[PDB]
């Protein structure tokens, strides 16, 4: 009915989002380095096979 | 109604597990009443027979 | 400047930071008092226009350091970090603080030592100002963390589960710590310290209903950014193979609420680190997958609640990902092995449980044909394992009801599978126990051992 409770509920409803976004976004990388590692290992094993 | 909120899969899960043994029971009861009614319906008639 | 603001935007720390930001403490009065230097006092003093003026820490940074370090005061430390640690993490005031950081780990390793002492706000705004310069790429410090770790005020704050701030950001610097490769070594050695507080906060979360909303977090981003800071500590240190293998094995029963926790949580953020732990722990390149797949999916039950999960997925497509890949190699783990090795395996080891691929009637009767090579003496061995089983041992027992269970649906579905197998068992003598199993508690294997005899007492008379 009032505006404020709207502007408070938008307001904390951004937020909330906001954060969430970031903090769900923030996983991607962060499987991201792992799997990079991991692929680099198997290129590195890959060619050290060969090599020896 | 429960205040909580709203679970499918566990409600589908427990009702879903409740009918499956309901159905073999319901099947395994009908089919142990009609063996157990076909050889006391016949045991009599043999006895009788004999 | 450009420093990251991990464990800066959250408001448990800017609810601890506001409490030291309400009072004031002079360091003139303190310095005067033979407590501080002038230059300390002078260069604290005017550190503070820097910030609000601002927007040189670089130059200020030593005679904060020095008199943080003399100094034996928690509101004066506590307010010098606190306005260190806030000028360090602004792009637009004090920037060259953050290389003096970086360039002299001098300066970084004697402000680690000042923290621990005092109140324990006091330690998580040095802890907060050394991780954040720790996980940059100019200064890699192993020792800190280790030491940090090895301490026993930040045990002692980070085991309160009463403060969601000091749990919050005690678990939120481990977690951020172990964002780096060479920190996951030293962090997991040190990891049974902290390991019951990840798994109480996600306990404490899960006996939360829906009904009432807690005061710690049901439904809060609270409690969901500290179970998904502990959900997402314990995926940072279960990328590695063997410490998924080790945690698994140890903590197992711990770890096996994860499942209850992610089905009943209803947002991606727990769900997703928990079917992301368990999917990173069933992967091949951990060692004894078998095992931890067998134990985790009988013991877990993760097979239905990634299949219930799998039709009611979520707007990410990482937890869809997840459990699609997750649950094709928990559904073809069990039906990768041979039914007449497992079924050789449990019958020969003495322990029966329960299988997806052993409530199938094709595996008793592929395994029918060579299992008899003695008259049927396979199954005469498992009758007379569950009738020696109920004899020695009986009924009313936890040990002997799931292999009575498992013995009776085996011999359920071998004796409704070919009309052979029934002189066996009035050869043997346990078609007598199987009767008298009907009537007894356990009525679950009474219905099995009712469909048991239902099915030989269907082939006696048609």
């Amino acid at each position: 009915l009032t505006p404020n409770q709207v502007n408070d509920e938008l307001n904390k409803m951004q937020a909330f989002i906001r954060k969430e976004a970031e903090e769900k976004a923030k996983e991607i990388q962060l499987k991201a380095d792992q799997e990079y590692e991991i692929e680099k290992t198997n290129i590195v094993r890959n060619e050290t096979n060969n090599i020896d | 109604v429960p205040p909580s909120g709203s679970v499918i899969d566990d409600y589908v899960r427990n009702a879903s597990y409740l009918e499956e043994r309901l159905i073999q029971m319901e099947d395994a009861t009908d089919q142990i009443e009609v063996q157990k009614n076909d050889l006391e319906q016949y045991r009599f008639i043999l006895q009788s027979g004999d | 400047m450009g420093a990251t603001k991990i464990l800066m935007d959250s408001t448990h720390f800017n609810e601890i930071r506001s409490i030291i930001r309400s009072r004031s403490v002079a360091w003139d009065a303190l310095a005067r008092s033979e407590e501080l230097s002038e230059i300390d006092a002078s260069t604290a003093k005017a550190l503070e226009s820097i910030l609000v003026k601002k927007n040189v820490n670089g130059k200020t940074l030593i005679p904060l350091i020095h008199l943080l370090s003399t100094s034996d005061n928690e509101d004066c430390k506590k307010s010098v970090q606190n306005l260190i640690a806030e000028l360090l993490s602004s792009d637009k005031y004090g920037d060259d603080t953050v290389k003096f950081f970086q360039e002299d780990p001098k300066q970084l390793e004697q402000l680690f030592d000042v923290s621990l002492k005092g109140d324990f706000q006091t330690v998580l705004i040095s802890g907060f100002n050394v991780v954040s310069l720790l996980v940059q790429n100019g200064l890699h410090n192993v020792k800190l963390v280790e030491k940090l770790l090895k301490n026993n005020n930040l045990i002692n704050i980070l085991q309160n589960i009463e403060q969601m701030d000091t749990c919050y950001v005690c678990i939120r610097l481990l977690q951020e710590l172990a964002v780096i490769p060479e920190y996951r070594d030293v962090i997991w050695l040190h990891e049974k310290k902290f390991m019951p507080t990840l798994f109480k906060i996600l306990q404490r979360a899960t006996d939360s209903q829906l009904a009432t909303r807690i005061v710690a977090t049901n439904s809060n981003h609270l409690g969901i950014q500290l179970q998904y800071h502990s959900l997402l500590l314990i995926w940072l240190l279960t990328f590695n193979p063997v410490f998924a293998n080790e945690l698994v094995q140890k903590y197992l029963s711990d770890f096996l609420d994860l499942l209850k926790l992610v089905k009943i949580t209803i947002k991606e953020k727990v769900s997703r680190l928990c079917i992301s732990i368990i999917l990173q722990c069933c992967s091949t390149r951990v060692k004894q997958h078998k095992k931890v797949i067998k134990q985790l999916l009988l013991l877990g039950n993760a097979l239905p609640t990634v299949q219930s999960l799998s039709e009611r997925k979520y707007s990410d497509e990482e937890l869809r990902q997840d459990i699609s890949n997750l649950k094709e190699i928990l559904e073809n783990e069990y039906q990768e092995l041979t039914s007449f090795d497992e079924y050789v395996a449990e019958l020969d080891s003495k322990l029966l449980c329960w299988s997806p691929p052993h409530v199938d009637n094709g595996f008793w009767s592929d395994n029918i044909d060579e299992f008899k090579k003695d008259n049927y003496k396979i199954f005469r061995q498992l009758i007379e394992l569950l009738q020696a089983k109920v004899r020695n041992g009986d009924v009313n027992a936890k040990q002997e009801k799931i292999i009575i269970q498992v013995a009776l649906n085996d011999i359920t579905h071998v004796v409704e599978l070919l009309p052979e197998s029934i002189d066996v068992l009035d050869k043997t003598g346990g078609k007598a126990d199987i009767m008298e199993l009907l009537n007894h508690s356990d009525s679950r294997v009474k219905y099995e051992a009712l469909k048991a005899t239902q099915a030989i007492i269907g082939y006696t008379f048609k």
